[PDB]
């Protein structure tokens, strides 16, 4: 050897100790409680709320309103005659062109 | 969820044309900077780079051994 | 880097022997007393770059 | 050097008396914060580097830290925002004395400058 | 070291091949002479006929890489006809890589040298059309 | 952003004044607190980003990569409470610590208005990672790992530092909102070309682009879990989301510079995939599947259409779910039988069932199985390539292929066939390691369900 | 008993309160860029007769 | 994963750098320490700075 | 040597680098060169051995031989204007002269070997003072006749500076000597933005005689001077290391710590000034210093040594002398870059 060096440890088993072992902690009380507060927390909580909150959070991205605007300007155009998208997105009148 | 926890689409949109503002504004300033740094360092007539000469307060004027000085 | 502690407290160090047209014992002319005289009094107060322009 | 040598400046003054037209700091600034927050560190690394209890021991000390922290980075502050309004000052007087350098331009709108299109395909 | 590069410059991209040639034999020769020098300083020879001999290596060397930049720069303009192009200073940066490796006796040497002086050459060729400049004059 | 910055900056000192056995207890707790806090950010507007303040913004593209941070700090923390079992309580504090001041660091990042302060963030986050590689690594190699992490990042990004105060003296601003506004089109020019060339190379060697890739076996192979799991989910997506913030002003020198990086991104694609057929190592074939995606990545970002950015970044969000799992299951293996080895473990399937689904679901998640946002941001980009070219989809289709033979390949060798007979201390799974499996994999579910939330501003 | 509660349990409110002061840091950064309030050009309106402003 | 991979594009970047820093390295640290040697290249430095700038 | 007379000399080193800071006049300037240096020499030999005695032989050498350069260069230059105000030199072979004279008292390459010979020479407390004080003075002088500095010398031997510093620094082992190789690139980094900012000199030079303090005290603390040396700190005060660990990080410029904000503000001036090729190669080389400070950070903190046996007798025995303002140092050299526009008021 060229050093005083410690064995390598056996593995420790948490399943020995405690046969109903989360696997958290080695003290069974502080194991038991981080596997609630994990569970509880993790899935209940951010999981459930979180999904249903995304789920019913407002339409701020204006789907619906785009798709109630599109269809008042459908319903005015083709009552009138107007081609349904409009040829240009400015005004040429508007706009000066280099001679 | 939108009364409670969110706020009106007036109030993020005068916000983003402040904040476009104060930026804009910074980023005329910063350029002004720049030519005002060049100018002043290649002509010398503004408060800026202005490298000290010798004071004239140090000559003497009163009348010397040989009139002409 | 340079602190001006003559300056601030109204002292000379080294001034009077920065020069030679500053006063000289027994008021003995420089060589060149009059051109630097002359120079000084163009170059003061504008600065470096303006001094040598 | 830009700002040394400027007309009028005392040499060895820390603040002149022209920086007293300025607002001063708030004493909540961000900036005094976080220089209480550096004095509080120096503390706590002081008393880990003396091995007595970190956060426990010392208070004196660390208060005492936090303070002369607090105290520096006030004055600093106060120098800071004064030597920024000089430079302000500085540069728009000349932009105002030096009209031919700095023209104002015509405003043209979009529809008459012309920018070439790229696609992207 | 002003004057052969203003002389190097001077002469035109694409003409005058061997005076490009000539140009270049000179900065590499100026080059290694002061490579040279700074060896024998810092890590001195065994006797003068030594130090000569390291001497001269070292500046045929150099002298024989600037020689074959120059050449086959001012050729490779010539032959395409493209003036101000970067890939006859790329060709050029190579071929004095590939010269400095049978120089060493390496060919590993050769190809990374090649690589770096083929790269370093375009960049300074491109810095030539583009106006870049290394010591930038104070402003601002 | 306050309200999500000063609590992680309060996780600081609780973590360091709790008690040492309730360090794990409140850390995991307060950690999904701040994750339920920040899953608010989703709700974005259809014209402009949230502008809270002049320093901190956020966009369609900054919400699920600060959600999928904040979601992913707790699960490191359960994986490294897992493998930290005997350490002091005050390494297990500083272990803590770096998690937070690297998920704080993230947060700033992605939320960072001006180009030089995401600059700041996103080299900042470099020293709690090389931290925790070098000190907490099992093995030997995890220094050189470490070594070459940093120099390869910092080679990349210091002519991105060059060029953003070359940019600023240009143009007066840095900030995101101006140089979009006042963007203008980029002549050609070798001035031009070297811009685009320092800007494009920082954030390719962050993705990272093949050819600069191998820090990132050498990294994800020697890092702890945790290490591996933050490298793969988040770091490689500070890469891709400077390159879909810095093109703005790259254009229109973009059509022309993209085919270098294009032509390596469809070929180390291809490479990387078949690296990953012949594996010996369970951790580098993940690595390297990790860089086949981002690849693809990379391609959508350099293409550069709008339906494109929707595939990277549904991509980006899938793949950092999926290769944290993968991380996961695979560090439970070696805890069972201290060794990386593909081969030297079988059976696992008739002895650990419920890990055996978990694989089955993780490694059709790999693959591009309908409807998994991982295959909708694969067919967004597939069919924006496609639009590109015409033999993009042949490339492509060889893609698929491979990822799902390695894919089958690994839960085959590891899951089927018999039980290794003298490996006789394989106890039964831990229910920490199957709710860690579990908050892998709801979510990925869950944004199938809503995939809108995930498609970035393009949408 | 209660006091090595508190005195155990005193941590969990820390990053509680950190939120409650990061909404008021958010609050208070808002009301600096009250500088197009009731301004802009698309949401420039008469003000109700019981408010004083359109938003804080 | 062989020729590429673990020989060739290690070789290209990372090693050949690594290689030409090592060997300037050396070359730049292997110094016998000697006051001669190091004044003669002052002097040689001094009659360079002297001539190729102006 | 007597307290009084350390003290004495010490007071007399100050004295002269105050004089040198102060005169308004050249030849004051020279007296105060020469004051610093001879009272300079004594604390170099403090503490009596051959390479003490070698190590201030050779520092007297290399700054008398600056100090006749400077001297030569003053009488020029006053040839052909006939004044002694320190002002912008007006013989450019009197300002060749004075740079080069500058650069040798500086350390600037290809005038450096004295750095790390006389560093590893002399004791910690003496490195220390020499690195900082020495280096103090002629950047005032520098700083002072700037405005005539010839750009291509002074970038010249800025950019040999750093790159000199980054080679020795990877090959050395010795502690002192890589500290002498990490001034060598720092004053290189300063004296490259010279002749654009003196402000962003100062700044650099501020940022890194903090976190130069911090280092050489935590290595007087725990009493290493080699790599194995300081390898077995950990085992004896953990927390010693770890300082170190962060100051060695800040000093290789990572962000967001304090020794990133001089080589941003440089680059940022540099590049105001339409310099891009000098910025992105001094940036590109801090990578070597950057490799040699990871490879001594491996050693002391993100890796544990074997130790030995008379360590627990160490472990028994508590540290007695308190080092003067090294929490302070240490914080100024980690977290002080959210507080990076105060250089206005360094202005
Ligand atoms: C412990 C210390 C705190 C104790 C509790 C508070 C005591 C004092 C209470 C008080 O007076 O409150 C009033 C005061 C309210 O100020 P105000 O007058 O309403 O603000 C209006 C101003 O006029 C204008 O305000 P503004 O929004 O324009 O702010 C300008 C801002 C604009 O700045 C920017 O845009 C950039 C900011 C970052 C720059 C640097 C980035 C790169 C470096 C990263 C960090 C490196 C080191 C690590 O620039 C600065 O603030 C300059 C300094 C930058 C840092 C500021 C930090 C403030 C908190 C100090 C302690 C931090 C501790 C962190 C670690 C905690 C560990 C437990 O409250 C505070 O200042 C409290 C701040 C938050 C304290 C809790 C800690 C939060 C940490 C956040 C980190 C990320 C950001
Ligand atoms: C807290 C968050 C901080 C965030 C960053 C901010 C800057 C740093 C903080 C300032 C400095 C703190 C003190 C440093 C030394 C600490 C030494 C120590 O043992 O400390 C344990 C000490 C308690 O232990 P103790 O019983 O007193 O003594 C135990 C012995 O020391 C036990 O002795 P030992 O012999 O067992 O020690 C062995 C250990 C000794 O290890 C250490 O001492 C490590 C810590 C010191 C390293 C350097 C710290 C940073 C210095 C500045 C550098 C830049 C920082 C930013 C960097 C960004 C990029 C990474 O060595 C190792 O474990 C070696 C292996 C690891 C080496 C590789 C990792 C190194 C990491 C270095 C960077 C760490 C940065 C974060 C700070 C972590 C510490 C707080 O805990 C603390 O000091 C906690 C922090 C203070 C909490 C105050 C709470 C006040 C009340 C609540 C306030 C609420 C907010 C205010 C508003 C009001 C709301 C209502
Ligand atoms: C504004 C400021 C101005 C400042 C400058 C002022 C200028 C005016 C000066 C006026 C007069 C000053 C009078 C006082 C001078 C004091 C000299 C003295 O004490 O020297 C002691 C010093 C050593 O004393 P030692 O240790 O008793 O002697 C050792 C023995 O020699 C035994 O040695 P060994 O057995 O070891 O080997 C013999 C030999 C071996 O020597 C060698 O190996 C050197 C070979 C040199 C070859 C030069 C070729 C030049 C070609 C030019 C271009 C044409 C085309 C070439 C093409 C390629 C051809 C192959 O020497 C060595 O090995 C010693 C190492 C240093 C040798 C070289 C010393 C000169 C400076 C370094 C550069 C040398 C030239 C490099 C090539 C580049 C040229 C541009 O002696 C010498 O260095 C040689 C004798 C003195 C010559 C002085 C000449 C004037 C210098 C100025
Ligand atoms: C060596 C043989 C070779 O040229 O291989 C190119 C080839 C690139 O693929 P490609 O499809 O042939 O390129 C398309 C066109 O040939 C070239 O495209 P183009 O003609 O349409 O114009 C675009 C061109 C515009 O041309 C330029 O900008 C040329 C001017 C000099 C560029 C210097 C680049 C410096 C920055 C990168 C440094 C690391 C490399 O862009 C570039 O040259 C991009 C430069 C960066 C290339 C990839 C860098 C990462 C390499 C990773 C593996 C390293 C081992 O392979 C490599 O660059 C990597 C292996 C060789 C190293
Ligand atoms: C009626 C009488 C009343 C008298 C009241 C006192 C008046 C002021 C007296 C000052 C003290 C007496 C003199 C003692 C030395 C003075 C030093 C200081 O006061 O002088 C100022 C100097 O102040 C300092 O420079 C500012 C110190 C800044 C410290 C922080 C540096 C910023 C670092 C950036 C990061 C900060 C991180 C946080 C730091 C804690 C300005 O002097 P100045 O003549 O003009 O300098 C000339 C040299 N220049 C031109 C090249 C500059
Ligand atoms: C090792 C580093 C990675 C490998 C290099 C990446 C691929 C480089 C491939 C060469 C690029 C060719 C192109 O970029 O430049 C052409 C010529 O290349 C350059 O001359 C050479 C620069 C150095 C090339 C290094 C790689 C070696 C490639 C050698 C073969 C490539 C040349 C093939 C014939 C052109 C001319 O194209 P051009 O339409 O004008 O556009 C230039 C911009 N303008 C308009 C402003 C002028
Ligand atoms: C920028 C990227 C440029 C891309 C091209 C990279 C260079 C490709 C050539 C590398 C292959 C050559 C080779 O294999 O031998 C290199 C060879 C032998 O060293 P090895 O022991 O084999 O390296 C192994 C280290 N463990 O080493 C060298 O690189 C030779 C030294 C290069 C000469 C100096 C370069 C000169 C350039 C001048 C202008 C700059
Ligand atoms: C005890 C241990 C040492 C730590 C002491 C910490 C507190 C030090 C300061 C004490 C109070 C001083 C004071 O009066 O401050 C008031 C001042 C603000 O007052 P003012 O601005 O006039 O009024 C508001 C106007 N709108 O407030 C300021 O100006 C604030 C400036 C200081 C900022 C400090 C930031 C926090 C530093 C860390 C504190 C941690 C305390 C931990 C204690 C643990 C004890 C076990």
């Amino acid at each position: 050897i060229r050093l005083q060096e410690d064995p390598d440890p056996e593995d420790e088993n948490l399943y020995e100790k405690n046969p109903d072992s989360h696997g958290y902690d080695k003290d069974p009380i502080v194991d038991l409680w981080n596997m609630r507060v994990v569970f509880f927390f993790g899935f209940s909580i951010v999981l459930v709320l979180g999904s249903t909150f995304v789920a019913y959070l407002p339409d701020y991205r204006m789907q619906e309103w785009a798709r109630r605007e599109a269809e008042r300007l459908v319903k005015y155009r083709e009552a009138n005659g107007l081609p349904l998208m409009e040829s240009n997105c400015f005004d040429p009148n508007k706009i000066q062109l280099p001679e | 969820i939108a009364r409670t926890f969110y706020d009106g689409p007036e109030k993020n949109y005068e916000k983003t044309m402040a904040i476009l503002q104060i930026e804009a504004e910074k980023a005329e300033l910063r350029l002004k900077e720049l030519e005002v740094r060049r100018l002043m360092r290649a002509r010398g007539d503004g408060p800026w780079y202005q490298y000290p000469t010798i004071d004239k307060a140090l000559i003497d004027h009163s009348p010397k051994t040989t009139p002409d000085n | 880097p340079f602190f001006d502690v003559q300056k601030r407290l109204g002292l000379d160090l080294d001034r009077w022997m920065t020069i030679q047209s500053a006063e000289q014992p027994h008021k003995i002319p420089g060589r060149c007393h009059a051109f630097e005289k002359e120079w000084i009094e163009c170059a003061h107060g504008i600065g470096g770059i303006r001094a040598e322009k | 050097t830009m700002m040394s040598g400027r007309p009028g400046r005392v040499p060895l003054q820390f603040l002149p008396n022209e920086a007293r037209s300025l607002p001063p700091p708030k004493l909540t600034d961000p900036r005094l914060v976080y220089m209480g927050f550096l004095g509080y560190c120096s503390g706590l690394i002081d008393n880990a580097i003396r091995r007595r209890p970190v956060v426990s021991a010392g208070l004196h000390r660390q208060l005492l830290y936090v303070t002369s922290f607090v105290f520096f980075g006030y004055y600093l502050l106060k120098r800071q925002d004064y030597m920024y309004a000089l430079r302000d000052h500085d540069m728009f007087a000349y932009v105002k004395s030096h009209p031919e350098d700095f023209p104002e331009k015509d405003k043209k709108t979009y529809g008459e400058i012309l920018e070439e299109f790229h696609p992207v395909r | 070291a002003k004057t052969l590069l203003h002389k190097y410059s001077d002469i035109p991209e694409g003409t005058e091949c061997h005076r490009k040639a000539y140009a270049s034999t000179s900065i590499g020769g100026a080059t290694g002479l002061i490579v040279s020098a700074y060896s024998i300083a810092l890590k001195p020879p065994a006797s003068f006929l030594e130090g000569v001999a390291r001497t001269g290596r070292y500046t045929f060397t150099s002298a024989a890489i600037g020689a074959i930049f120059g050449l086959t720069s001012c050729i490779s303009a010539q032959v395409r006809e493209k003036p101000d192009d970067p890939l006859n200073y790329f060709i050029g940066g190579c071929a004095g890589g590939l010269t400095l490796g049978a120089r060493t006796r390496s060919y590993g040497i050769g190809a990374a040298a090649c690589a770096y002086m083929g790269l370093t050459a375009a960049l300074v060729k491109m810095g030539q059309l583009e106006g870049w400049q290394v010591f930038a004059e104070p402003k601002v | 952003m306050l309200k999500i910055i000063i609590p992680t900056t309060m996780l600081l000192p609780m973590t360091w004044m709790s008690k040492h056995n309730m360090i794990w207890i409140n850390a995991t707790v307060h950690s999904l607190l701040i994750s339920l806090i920040s899953l608010s950010l989703l709700n974005q507007l259809g014209e402009n980003s949230l502008n809270f303040s002049l320093t901190f913004f956020s966009d369609s593209l900054s919400a699920p990569l600060l959600v999928l941070t904040t979601w992913l700090l707790p699960l490191m923390l359960m994986a490294s409470q897992s493998h930290l079992s005997k350490e002091t309580t005050t390494r297990k504090k500083l272990y803590i610590t770096m998690l937070i001041l690297l998920q704080l660091f993230l947060i700033m990042t992605f939320t960072a208005t001006e180009l030089i302060l995401f600059y700041i963030l996103f080299e900042a986050t470099l020293v709690p990672t090389l931290i925790i590689i070098t000190r907490w690594g099992n093995q030997t190699e995890r220094l050189n790992a470490g070594l070459y992490f940093l120099f390869y990042t910092l080679a990349g990004s210091l002519p991105l530092l060059v060029a953003l105060v070359y940019i600023q003296n240009t143009t007066g601003s840095l900030n995101f909102l101006i140089i979009h506004y006042w963007s203008h089109p980029l002549s050609n020019s070798w001035s031009n070309i070297f811009m685009w060339l320092a800007c494009i190379m920082a954030f390719m060697v962050k993705m990272p682009l093949y050819g600069l890739h191998l820090w990132l076996p050498k990294a994800h192979v020697e890092a702890p879990i945790a290490g591996s799991m933050v490298l793969a989910a988040v770091l490689l997506k500070l890469g891709g989301y400077g390159m879909m913030r810095i093109t703005t002003i790259l254009n229109p020198l973009t059509n022309y510079m993209a085919y270098p990086f294009l032509m390596l991104s469809m070929w180390g694609m291809i490479m990387t995939s078949s690296i990953c057929l012949r594996q010996t190592d369970l951790k580098s074939l993940i690595a390297y599947s990790s860089v086949s995606h981002m690849a693809l990545v990379i391609v959508a970002i350099m293409i550069q259409t709008p339906w494109s950015f929707m595939g990277a970044t549904a991509l980006m969000i899938a793949h950092g779910l999926t290769s944290s799992m993968l991380f996961c299951l695979a560090n439970t293996n070696y805890e069972r039988v201290h060794s990386r080895t593909m081969i030297l473990a079988r059976g696992l399937q008739t002895l650990l069932p419920l890990m055996a689904t978990w694989w089955l679901v993780a490694s059709l998640t790999n693959l591009a199985l309908p409807p998994s946002i991982n295959l909708i941001g694969e067919l967004f980009i597939i069919t924006a390539s496609f639009s590109w070219s015409n033999i993009t989809i042949i490339l492509m289709g060889m893609n698929m292929m491979i990822t799902a033979l390695y894919s089958l390949y690994m839960l085959i060798t590891t899951q089927r066939g018999k039980y290794t007979h003298h490996i006789n201390n394989i106890k039964p799974s831990f229910t920490r390691e199957n709710a860690l499996m579990a908050l892998h994999i709801l979510p990925l579910l869950l944004l199938t369900l809503n995939p809108k939330m995930i498609l970035g501003p393009l949408y | 008993n209660v006091l090595q509660i508190v005195r155990d349990h005193w941590v969990h409110i820390l990053v509680p309160v950190g939120f409650v002061f990061g909404c008021y840091l958010d609050r208070r950064s808002d009301e600096k860029l009250t500088a197009f309030r009731n301004k802009s050009l698309l949401f420039k309106r008469e003000l109700r007769p019981n408010e004083e402003v359109t938003w804080k | 994963s062989s020729l590429l991979d673990l020989i060739w594009l290690e070789t290209i970047l990372p090693k050949t750098t690594s290689f030409i820093q090592m060997k300037m390295s050396i070359m730049v640290s292997n110094q016998k320490g000697l006051i001669k040697l190091y004044f003669l290249s002052f002097l040689i430095t001094i009659m360079i700075s002297m001539t190729l700038f102006n | 040597m007597n307290p009084i007379i350390y003290t004495t000399l010490i007071m007399t080193v100050m004295s002269g680098t105050m004089l040198v800071m102060i005169s308004s006049h050249w030849l004051l300037i020279w007296i105060g060169f020469e004051m610093n240096l001879l009272a300079m020499i004594p604390v170099l030999m403090k503490n009596f051995n051959p390479r003490a005695t070698e190590a201030a032989t050779k520092y007297f050498l290399t700054q008398a031989t600056a100090s006749m350069m400077l001297m030569m260069a003053i009488i020029i230059n006053l040839l052909y204007s006939g004044q002694w105000t320190i002002t912008k030199m007006f013989n450019p072979v009197a300002m060749t002269m004075m740079t080069m004279a500058l650069a040798m008292k500086l350390g600037l390459s290809p005038f450096h070997f004295w750095v790390p010979e006389v560093t590893q020479g002399i004791s910690l407390q003496a490195g220390l003072l020499l690195l900082t004080w020495q280096k103090l003075a002629p950047l005032s002088v520098l700083c002072q006749i700037s405005q005539s500095i010839n750009p291509n010398l002074m970038l010249t031997m800025a950019m040999l500076s750093i790159l000199i510093g980054g080679w020795g620094g990877l090959n050395q082992t010795q502690l002192r000597k890589i500290m002498a190789y990490s001034s060598i690139a720092h004053m290189g980094w300063m004296t490259a933005v010279l002749p654009y900012n003196t402000t962003m000199t100062i700044l650099n030079l501020l940022i890194y005689i903090t976190m130069t303090l911090a280092m050489f005290m935590l290595l007087i603390h725990s009493s290493a001077t080699t790599t194995l040396s300081l390898s077995h700190t950990w085992n004896k005060m953990p927390v010693i290391t770890s300082l170190m660990m962060v100051t060695l990080l800040s000093m290789g410029g990572l962000p967001p710590l304090s020794g990133f904000m001089p080589k941003w503000m440089i680059i940022q001036e540099m590049t105001k000034n339409e310099s891009i090729i000098m910025p992105t190669l001094m940036a590109m080389t801090a990578l070597l210093n950057l490799y040699f400070y990871m490879r001594l950070a491996y050693s002391s903190s993100l890796t544990m040594f074997p130790s030995t046996n008379n360590m627990k007798m160490k472990w028994q025995f508590e540290h007695t002398k308190q080092m003067k303002l090294l929490p302070t140092m240490i914080v100024l050299s980690t977290l002080v870059l959210p507080m990076t526009p105060a250089l206005s008021s360094l202005n």
